[PDB]
């Protein structure tokens, strides 16, 4: 209770990608804000998730996506300028593979570390996961 | 006029009906309210005989009517006959309606319509342009002022 | 009016305030000093140009009003005056008004003497490189005292300071950039406020200033690179203090600019803020944004060999070469034969296109940002890199111009017009200029006290042309041109056509 | 052959040509920075050379009207459905016909990112259409109440005008209008059935569920929504708190599947309306 603003925990369970996960999570988050406003009284990315929880679940699990719709509802509607944080860009890095071998070792140590990582940890897949011991 | 209206069946006998009542109108005194119910019936009296002849006018008629409306402030028949007139396209079925948007605090907006339209006017096009001279005059003191 | 308003402070606010419409129909002066002042605080210049000035009458009159100062201040918190002591402390060097030589200090007593030293360092303009000047210059040493009953280790830095920029005037020995972290940095800034309340002494200070100390460019310069902290930039070069009149005025007016919560910030026409505080009459530096670009290389570069590359180096050459209609084919030729190639700069610098809107509803805004109040300017004209198309980020920000110097009339671009918008600045006439004159709303002190004043300085019929833009505004076109029609004339105003053609040879327009 | 299918896969592989298309503008901005610290930007054979290689992928620019074919594919993406469109009428065409064919997306691109700023200036700035698409057009400048006026008679006195009628009126906000409009053809129900609701009269509301519960099979994204927020406040006004719940979960139910959208996408103000009638739900 004496943890104050603690949205970045909702940030990294809402980041987990687990049916299980997000939906303890997230009824957590409800049952959070009802009492926690009620009372009185980082906003912003509770939603910026929730938003693509209810995308990838607008083609699975109707449920999911529900309570996720429910939540925001509860939540509110955010005006515009004021508290909106979506992204500007992501990362094509260029990072010469080509000459200055030292940016090639950054080319490389960027290949991996950007996406290979969760790949090499959430995918379910054994093959791949031999093909990614033997190239790591 | 009425009753002469559907007494006279040909396009003689209402044709010349169409200058008497004419004259006829006249004699109304210069005050609106009257002006406006006697075209109002008129108006009414075309769509229920859809023929050529007020066929050809009825726009025009309204238009006759929100002349004096603007003249004392409503703009109601303005807009709301104006689409009509443009079926029959008037020459002033748009400088006018420029006008009624100019009456108002607009100013500026109408009048890059109206220099196109003065543009269009050099362009007369158009008959011997006294009558038609008189709406480029009428753009004129736009600007005379602005 | 005002009696049993401050219960609708109220200690005056009836006795003259009974003719509270004596001017509708000093006692009243200061009347209207003090109701003013206190027009809020019971839950204009009028005063700030009365520093230097029926008169026995009105005198005797003033004794309230030469009296009522420090009563303000205690009773007040006590923070307004603060913006315009600053102001003044850039140039630091009525009893009411006549308090005022060691205001620098008072500020300093009671509160922050981080600010405090923040306005120090405006004055150190004069403590580094008048009966007021040696005035402060012997009270420092009180001044000191008195925040006491480090201090000297925030105050002596003025003379290695002054040395420095001295040898400049004379790479890293003559300079040997020092001092790690202290009270402030060449930071300057807002100092933020209620209208938290920490940032009125906002805390930016140096690190390590970097050992380079050089540039060397055309006119005057010596800068430095980020040895100190998240981010900075500086260069201390030879430059006139004077021209910070539009520094402080464009920082200040973000406050109404950015005033209400959605009818001042939506389209919220953006440009620039920094504050400064120079060392001499004649060198300085402080902060700024990032992302600097070259606006006359760019041009150089639009297209290059023998193309709408640039071809007014001979600006102060071709001056001369200013004519009517010669110059007018040459000039309308220029604007094609230096046509805006730049257009690259946003959807480019930019692509995806999530990254062309994600900085371009914002370039929407500072573009429409170029005409705040724009065509009473009435400077001088872009010689080379006068404005910045800077990227990564959207924004402008002229460079140094006066007031009404013409000299061949120079005045009574076309690269800007074409690339912008979509295909053209078509929208930069009126889209979200219609905000950039829709101004209109609270100001009715805002552009008197602080720009009228500041026009006034460098070089009620102001209220009755403000009142009429604000119901202007408001209407459908009020009488005049007032609305849509007001954004037309002003860009025509400021664009004379084939004036562009017409032009002075020496810009060899766009 | 396939529409939705072919056309993922088209986008997979436009994903793949965007990748590479800012791969080059991720990179030469590298480039030229490392050369510019160098002591030569474009003062390099091999500078010129790597140009040149830029020049060569770039190739596949490949004809920008090829380009204005790939823009025309029109990205649900706004913002290059923008970009490439905005360079095929940029400085390429400038040609009567084609500027013509082409100001129809450009209103549509403006329609994809939402603030119709270009509307008035650009389309009406270019004037447009003749003096019946200039009055309709300026509805939304200061100018809007004779012209709704006219654009209520003429939808009184030619459907397809009709639903543009009640989709300006409903942009007035004049649901106290609507619920009186023509309360006594399918796409006029969005409109219409709002202000059934909003007005808040247990005896027409009731009149306009009966009007929307006889259609057909509905099957359509847009009505469902308003329908339960209605069906919702028959209970309201008669005291039940169990259903109400259960209609407005429904309304849950719906507005999570469909009408709830992709991620971000450039949409801030214009998500207001979808997630606004949300909070007020709640």
């Amino acid at each position: 209770r004496s943890t104050t603003d603690l949205i970045p925990i909702f940030a990294n369970n809402l980041k987990s990608s687990n049916k299980y996960v997000i939906n303890q999570n997230l009824d957590d988050i409800e049952v959070y804000l009802r009492r926690k406003q009620t009372e009185r009284s980082d906003i912003t990315l509770v939603l910026g998730a929730l938003l693509d929880t209810s995308h990838k679940f607008r083609n699975l699990d109707k449920d999911l996506c529900e309570k996720c719709a429910k939540c925001i509802s509860m939540i509110g509607v955010l005006d515009v300028t004021k508290h909106e944080f979506k992204r500007t860009t992501y990362s094509e890095n260029e990072v010469y593979d080509l000459n200055d071998s030292v940016q090639t070792i950054k080319f490389l140590i960027w290949v991996i570390n950007d996406i290979l990582v969760p790949a090499f940890w959430q995918s379910e897949n054994p093959s791949k996961q031999l093909f990614v011991a033997l190239v790591i | 006029d009425l009753s002469f209206l559907s007494s006279a069946k040909d396009k003689f006998e209402y044709k010349s009906n169409t200058t008497i009542l004419d004259y006829r109108m006249e004699r109304i005194g210069a005050d609106f309210v009257p002006n406006h119910y006697i075209l109002s019936m008129r108006k009414s009296f075309d769509q229920l005989k859809m023929n050529e002849q007020a066929d050809a006018d009825l726009g025009k008629t309204f238009f006759t009517l929100a002349q004096l409306a603007r003249n004392n402030a409503r703009l109601d028949i303005a807009s709301e006959s104006l689409m009509h007139c443009l079926e029959r396209r008037l020459p002033q079925a748009e400088l006018e309606f420029a006008e009624i948007l100019w009456k108002q605090g607009e100013n500026d907006r109408a009048l890059k319509i109206v220099q196109e339209i003065h543009e269009k006017y050099q362009e007369n096009s158009s008959v011997n342009a006294r009558d038609r001279a008189a709406v480029l005059l009428k753009f004129t003191e736009w600007l005379d002022l602005s | 009016q005002y009696q049993d308003i401050f219960q609708i402070k109220p200690y005056y606010s009836i006795g003259l305030y009974y003719s509270r419409l004596l001017e509708r129909k000093g006692r009243f002066e200061y009347r209207a000093i003090s109701y003013f002042l206190l027009a809020f605080e019971k839950n204009l210049p009028k005063v700030i140009t009365f520093w230097l000035d029926n008169r026995k009458e009105m005198l005797s009159k003033a004794t309230e009003d030469i009296c009522s100062h420090v009563e303000e201040a205690l009773q007040h918190p006590t923070y307004i005056w603060y913006f315009v002591l600053t102001q003044l402390l850039s140039r630091l060097l009525a009893q009411i008004i006549m308090h005022i030589l060691l205001s620098l200090a008072v500020e300093y007593p009671s509160h922050i003497l981080w600010y405090i030293t923040a306005l120090v360092n405006s004055n150190s303009s004069k403590r580094v490189l008048i009966l007021e000047k040696y005035r402060q210059h012997s009270q420092n040493p009180h001044d000191l005292v008195s925040s006491a009953l480090l201090t000297r280790v925030c105050l002596q830095d003025v003379k290695s300071i002054t040395s420095r920029s001295g040898k400049s005037l004379e790479n890293v020995a003559p300079s040997a950039m020092v001092v790690p972290v202290r009270k402030n940095l060449d930071i300057i800034s807002p100092l933020e406020s209620n209208s938290p309340f920490r940032p009125v002494v906002s805390i930016i200070r140096f690190g390590s200033s970097y050992k380079v100390f050089s540039s060397l460019k055309k006119p005057k310069q010596l800068n430095i690179i980020g040895s100190d902290g998240n981010i900075y930039g500086i260069m201390c070069k030879k430059e006139d203090v004077r021209q910070d009149n539009q520094y402080m005025q464009f920082a200040t007016t973000m406050d109404f600019l950015l005033s209400k919560d959605i009818a001042s910030r939506k389209r919220s026409l953006g440009i620039n803020i920094y504050s400064v505080l120079s060392l001499r009459e004649d060198c300085g530096i402080l902060e700024m944004v990032p992302n600097v670009v070259t606006l006359r290389s760019i041009l150089s570069t639009k297209y290059e060999s023998l193309k709408i590359k640039y071809s007014l180096k001979s600006l102060h050459d071709r001056w001369q070469h200013t004519a009517v209609d010669g110059k007018l084919e040459f000039y309308m030729e220029q604007v094609d034969k230096f046509p805006p190639i730049l257009y690259q700069w946003f959807l480019e610098n930019f692509p995806d296109p999530i990254n062309w809107f994600n900085a371009r509803n914002t370039y929407a805004r500072s573009y429409a940002v170029m005409a705040m109040v724009g065509h009473i300017l009435g400077l001088g004209d872009r010689h080379c890199e006068n404005i910045l198309l800077d990227i990564q980020t959207g924004k402008v920000l002229h460079v140094d111009f006066d007031c009404l110097f013409e000299k061949g009339k120079r005045l009574p671009t076309p690269n800007l017009l074409d690339a912008l918008g979509i295909i053209g600045t078509e929208g930069t006439f009126k889209k979200s200029s219609e905000v950039t004159l829709a101004l209109m709303r609270k100001n009715e002190v805002a552009l008197m006290n602080v720009i009228e004043t500041i026009m006034y300085d460098r070089n009620q019929k102001a209220l009755k042309v403000l009142r009429n833009k604000i119901r202007g505004i408001d209407p459908q076109d009020g009488l005049v041109l007032s609305v849509a029609g007001q954004t037309e004339t002003l860009i025509q105003e400021a664009t004379s056509e084939d004036n562009l053609s017409k032009m002075y040879i020496g810009w060899l327009p766009f | 052959g396939m529409n939705n299918l072919q056309v993922d896969s088209l986008r997979m592989c436009y994903e793949s040509i965007f990748r590479v298309f800012e791969y080059c503008k991720k990179w030469a901005t590298e480039f030229k920075q490392n050369y510019s610290k160098l002591h030569g930007t474009f003062i390099i054979k091999d500078t010129k050379t790597t140009n040149m290689l830029l020049r060569i992928d770039e190739f596949l620019r490949t004809t920008p009207s090829d380009l204005l074919a790939q823009r025309s594919l029109e990205t649900d993406s706004f913002e290059r459905s923008a970009l490439y469109l905005e360079q095929c009428y940029r400085q390429n065409p400038h040609d009567k016909n084609q500027n013509g064919q082409l100001l129809k997306n450009l209103q549509i691109t403006y329609e994809e990112i939402g603030d119709i700023d270009s509307l008035d200036g650009v389309l009406r700035t270019f004037a447009t259409g003749n003096l019946v698409s200039k009055i309709e057009e300026l509805q939304y400048s200061e100018n809007w109440k004779l012209a709704q006026d006219c654009f209520n008679v003429l939808g009184k006195f030619d459907p397809k005008t009709t639903t543009r009628m009640l989709k300006s009126m409903y942009d007035h906000q004049l649901y106290s209008q609507i619920i009186s409009n023509s309360s006594f053809v399918k796409e006029w129900y969005s409109i219409g059935l709002e202000a059934a609701n909003l007005e808040g009269n247990v005896q027409t509301l009731k009149n306009w569920v009966e009007q929307i519960e006889s259609l057909r099979n509905i099957d359509d994204r847009e009505v469902l929504l308003q329908y339960n927020i209605a069906k919702a406040l028959i209970a309201i006004s008669n005291e039940d708190p169990l259903r109400t719940q259960k209609y407005i979960h429904n309304s849950f139910r719906l507005i999570g599947t469909n009408f709830i959208t992709s991620s971000k996408e450039t949409t801030l103000l214009k998500k207001q309306n979808l997630l606004m009638k949300l909070h007020s739900l709640y």
